[PDB]
């Protein structure tokens, strides 16, 4: 609400753009890293600890 | 003319309410008012010699 951003000391359109940001680099490094976690790898790849 | 036309004219009408956080504020409403007609007469006189 207008009120809320006009009342509130703190509030203001800078920290929703910080969240907007960290939750978009989030967002890129889960979408371009998450196929690389959650594939099923296969044996020929995988190498033991040995 | 022989008779005069109205005037006309159209108004709004609104009202400031409280607005407490976060309702739906009511609207307005137009109007309009005429104005009154006015005509005009004629007289004559004369004489004969």
């Amino acid at each position: 609400t207008k009120e809320m951003k006009d009342f509130n000391q703190t509030f203001s359109v800078e920290i929703l753009n910080k969240s907007i940001g960290e939750s978009y680099n989030a967002l890129l490094n889960h979408i371009h890293l998450s196929p690389i976690i959650n594939f099923n790898y296969k044996a020929s790849n995988k190498t033991a600890f040995k | 003319p022989q008779v005069m036309d109205a005037k006309w004219a159209l108004q709004g009408n609104c009202v400031f309410l409280e607005h407490i956080e976060g309702e739906e504020i009511k609207f307005g409403t137009i109007n309009a008012e005429n104005g009154p007609v006015a005509r005009i007469q004629t007289y004559a006189t004369g004489f004969e010699y």
